[PDB]
């Protein structure tokens, strides 16, 4: 899953 | 009644000293078997972590056989 | 002759000192920096007021008391606030960390480390007294060192002053105010170890303080502040006898006489009177006849229990301000006749009572009305016993699962020493209840 | 008085450092380390987390510790960075490809050494110091790994001072890393035995709250992190300012641990948008707002601490706190009276007028146990991918050990759920 | 009952 801040 | 009289005050005096003397005692003996205990439960967890430290080793000593071969 | 030193304990133990205290100068006429007008007897004197107040050549009155607590917060503040020139820094004693709510960090960890010292300091306070009387000690139940400390200073204190007399005001704990899940525990565990070094034991319920500031007084969520200004009325009340002195006052030791039949059945329940608002209290004024009344109200009642399914084994009143004679015997009468009141078979009926002339004083901004007269009941009732029950309940519950048991084993306390107090509770009642029953 | 912060690895490094820019806004304390505040209240116990350097500069006492310098440098160079006392920055650089055991045994054993200094230099100069707080990741390397392994090494030079985690549990849905299973049951295997109070700050709980309830379309990592340090913020509130309840990390520990081993805290934060007092106290106590993936009406609650922070009626959150205990009476254990408490913090947290933080000590935690323990077995049924641990030396049956223990642990939980009184 | 000379 694509998840940076 | 004079020679009641003397055995009657030694009486509170001897009990007086006496409640003095086991509460002294009491608490001595109480005071004492808390410091035994605290140091023991103190000495068992840092046993517990002195043979993570020792089994830490023989993982460290189990990867430096198998790198060399 | 015949001085008191207060020994305050524990933040509760000190706050309702702070409260305490500076009531007391209120009522002496004593200055926040000591001084006090009234007194001609300089760097002396043999007064009613000296036997909690020492005397300096300055001019200086100053509290026979220490303060002592584990963490200096709450000792902090009493340093730099209001009344901090009335002490002697040697009388403020802190520690650096508490006993976070552990019985056993304040009989032994922690407290060991200070018992020495705070010892010296009693010690060296004793030296400034002709005759001791005894010590007052007032520490929460709840506490680690409310609990814990209270104990192991207490034993100490019966080996280093024999048998001079100890009373308690002990703080009970109530769950609104509650900051403690194992206060059932600490509270078992002092009452036992206390139970044969204390002479007298006046309970405090914050649950019963919490209900009459939230009824009498209309406080919509009561405060430390506002329990302990309740409560330093009543300790004032109880104190009086020691502090003031006429023709009509009654000691508190011949009140003591009175209220312990057993040297175990030693605490005494308190109801006080009037509770009431500047609002209320504007253009309505309260007869020694209406404030009587208001003792056997179980409202006013200071522990709570019930009296009326209980037996007495006493009774004591303890009117101070504007009372006579004739009115407070008129008064009895009424009740005499209104109540039933049930004595058990053993005892009499008769009701002791003290009058101290000196009216009740209020601290500023206080929420007590200034009333002309006041009275405190003093009463041995079998039903002070529901206490030790609500409170043994609490404590079955918890460790019949050994729950929170490990944060004082690892401190060094033994399960033995929790299933030994826990008995000692049930003989205490047991005992509570075999005086209940008549006889043969 | 004093407590000492480490922040371990990439996860624990990110959300230590929101940690601190956090709490430095609410105490006024600017990037450079300067007092700009309006309350006396935020100076009152300032000392718990900050040292006082020269010029009257405030520091935060808190280690910085890593592997690879990846995350490191983006701290310094990030909007507090120079706030830090610069030597407190430890890091390695051998890294650890996401491997347990090369932050446990191997590659993190030649680093704990200096890290260990470090910590010496701080604890040292502690007026009174209380113990350590952690921040790290359960699913990484570095900070599951090393942290597990400082811990243990803190402890026999530090064995009566309070050990506190916030430990992150990872989740599938956050991480496509395959070894996640492996490294957090192994330092779960650590936490049981050697932290006194662990946070459990859940990945897929994080998640579904911003995607589900924030609606977060494509959720960012920090999107996760302002969750995360809200929550911190919340649960340390009773330690930073002058307040009655729960005031320090072991009488925390003492009203919230009724068993040694159970000590994993399922913490809870309200408003969760990202309002009213029987608002915030019903969400606090609501599955959707709990940190961790579980649903508290599926266990039973052993204790629980409330703070509710701004401005409010005192006597409004009484009630309603005991509202909510006496309609959910059920969910509360009988043979722990009184187990609920609260705190009041006049401050409110930065933005919201209040708010309503919740840590809760459930035997529904067991479902996140139950959930990592059934991604690890799966994976260990057959052995996979365990060349990566034993390759570091390791043994398999310290897999074992660490899985049968952890079981353990869901089976205590469940003992006390089903207990009873009398 | 109360009662002072
Ligand atoms: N009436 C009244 N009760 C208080 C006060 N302060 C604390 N308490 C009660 O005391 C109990 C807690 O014990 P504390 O006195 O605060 O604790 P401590 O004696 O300082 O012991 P440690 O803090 O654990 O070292 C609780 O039940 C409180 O409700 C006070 O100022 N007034
Ligand atoms: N909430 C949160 N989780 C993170 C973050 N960074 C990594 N993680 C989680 O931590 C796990 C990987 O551990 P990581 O921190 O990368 O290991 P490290 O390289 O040793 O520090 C994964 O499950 C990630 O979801 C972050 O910034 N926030
Ligand atoms: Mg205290
Ligand atoms: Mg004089």
């Amino acid at each position: 899953v694509v998840x940076x801040f | 009644k004079r020679e009641h009289e003397r055995e009657v005050i030694q009486k509170a005096i001897e009990e007086n000293n006496n409640f003095i003397k086991m509460a002294k005692e009491k608490l001595a003996q109480k005071m004492e078997s808390n410091k035994e205990n605290r140091e023991a439960h103190l000495a068992a967890m840092l046993e517990r972590l002195q043979e993570k430290d020792k089994h830490a080793e023989e993982v460290r000593k189990n990867k430096e056989l198998k790198e060399e071969a | 002759m015949r001085e008191c030193i207060s020994i305050h304990v524990g933040q509760a133990g000190v706050q309702i000192g702070n409260a305490c205290w500076e009531l007391y100068c209120l009522e002496h006429g004593i200055q926040p920096d000591g001084q006090m007008p009234s007194d001609k007897t300089i760097g002396g004197g043999d007064d009613s007021f000296n036997t909690f107040f020492s005397e300096t050549g300055a001019g200086k009155h100053v509290p026979r008391a220490v303060f002592v607590d584990l963490e200096p917060t709450v000792i902090d503040e009493v340093r730099t606030g209001t009344y901090r020139q009335l002490f002697h820094p040697e009388q403020l004693i802190t520690g650096k960390e508490d006993a976070a709510n552990n019985y056993a960090r304040g009989h032994y960890t922690i407290g060991k480390e200070i018992i020495d010292l705070v010892l010296d300091r009693i010690r060296k306070l004793a030296d400034q007294c002709t005759g001791l009387q005894g010590f007052l000690v007032f520490h929460s139940f709840g506490g680690g060192t409310g609990s814990g400390f209270t104990s192991l200073l207490m034993e100490r204190l019966s080996v280093d002053y024999g048998k001079k007399s100890k009373l308690e005001f002990s703080i009970y704990p109530a769950p609104q105010v509650s900051t403690a899940v194992v206060e059932p525990y600490n509270s078992i565990l002092t009452t036992h170890t206390t139970l044969e070094h204390s002479d007298c034991a006046f309970m405090v319920d914050n649950e019963a303080i919490y209900d009459i500031c939230r009824r009498n007084l209309d406080i919509e969520r009561p405060t430390y502040t506002n329990l302990n200004r309740l409560i330093s009325q009543i300790v004032s009340s109880i104190t009086a006898s020691l502090r003031f002195d006429g023709a009509l006052n009654v000691d508190l030791t011949e009140f003591q006489t009175n209220l312990v039949p057993y040297p175990r059945i030693h605490f005494p329940l308190a109801t006080y009177a009037p509770v009431i608002s500047a609002e209320k209290a504007y253009h309505e004024q309260l007869s020694v006849a209406e404030i009587t009344n208001a003792c056997f109200e179980p409202a006013n009642q200071m522990v709570k229990c019930d009296p009326r399914h209980g037996k007495y084994m006493a009774c004591c009143l303890l009117y101070r301000g504007d009372v006579v004679p004739k009115d407070v015997n008129a008064a009895i009468a009424t009740i005499k006749t209104k109540r039933s009141i049930q004595f058990v078979d053993w005892c009499p009926t008769g009701f002791k009572v003290g009058i101290n002339y000196q009216p009740p004083t209020v601290v500023p901004g206080g929420d007590l009305a200034k009333v002309q007269r006041a009275v405190c009941m003093l009463s041995n009732t079998t039903a002070i016993a529901e206490a030790w029950a609500r409170l043994d309940h609490k404590f079955d519950l918890m460790y019949a699962k050994r729950a929170f048991v490990h944060w004082y084993v690892g401190e060094g306390m033994e399960e033995g020493e929790f299933s030994e107090a826990r008995e000692d509770m049930a003989a205490l009642e047991k005992d509570y209840e075999e005086v209940g029953v008549d006889s043969v | 008085r004093e407590i000492v912060h480490i922040q371990a690895g990439q996860c624990g490094n990110q959300i230590g450092a929101k940690f601190w820019e956090v709490i430095s806004d609410e105490h006024g304390i600017d990037p450079t380390g300067s007092y700009h505040g309006d309350s006396d209240l935020q100076l009152e116990r300032i000392n718990v987390y900050y040292n006082e350097a020269t010029g009257n500069k405030y520091v935060p006492r808190a280690i910085l510790v890593d592997l690879e310098p990846g995350t490191m440098d983006s701290v310094r160079s990030g909007p507090f960075g120079q706030i830090f006392r610069p030597d407190n920055f430890v890091f390695g650089q051998s890294g650890a490809g996401n491997n347990w055991a090369k932050g446990h045994y191997t590659e993190g054993a030649e680093l704990v050494d200096s890290v260990l200094d470090v910590v010496r230099k701080e604890s040292e100069s502690c007026d009174c110091l209380q113990g350590f707080q952690l921040t790290h990741s359960l699913g990484g390397g570095t900070g599951s790994g090393m942290g597990t392994l400082l811990i243990s090494k803190i402890r026999e030079e530090y064995p009566d001072r309070i050990m506190n985690t916030f430990s992150v549990m990872p989740s599938p849905k956050v991480s496509d890393t395959v070894v996640e299973p492996y490294n957090a049951t192994l330092s779960v295997h650590q936490l049981v035995e050697n932290t006194d109070e662990t946070y459990c700050i859940d990945n897929e709980a994080l998640y579904d709250i911003c995607f589900r309830t924030l609606k977060l379309t494509t959720p960012t990592y920090g999107d996760l992190n302002h969750l995360v340090s809200a929550t911190m913020s919340g649960v340390t509130t009773c330690l930073r300012f002058p307040g009655q309840l729960n005031a320090d990390l072991r009488k925390l520990a003492v009203n919230m641990v009724p068993f040694p081993r159970l000590h994993f805290f399922m913490p809870g934060f309200a408003p969760l948008t990202s309002l009213t007092v029987p608002e915030l106290t019903q969400q606090m106590f609501d599955s959707k707002n709990m940190m961790a993936a579980c649903d508290p009406r599926h266990g039973r609650y052993l204790t629980v601490a409330a703070i509710f922070r701004g401005r409010m009626s005192m006597k409004e959150v009484d009630e309603q706190m005991l509202n909510v205990q006496n309609k959910n009476s059920s969910y509360f254990v009988e043979w722990i009276p009184n187990n609920v408490k609260t705190a009041v913090c006049d401050i409110p947290p930065r933005g919201l007028k209040m708010s309503a933080t919740f840590i809760g000590n459930s035997t529904a935690i067991q479902e996140l146990f139950k959930r990592i323990s059934e991604q690890f077995t799966a994976m260990f049924r057959r052995k996979a991918f365990l060349h990566w641990y034993t390759g570091e030396g390791m043994d398999e049956m310290e897999f074992t050990e660490a899985e049968s223990n952890m079981n353990d642990l869901v089976s205590e939980y469940q003992q006390y759920q089903d207990a009873t009184a009398d």
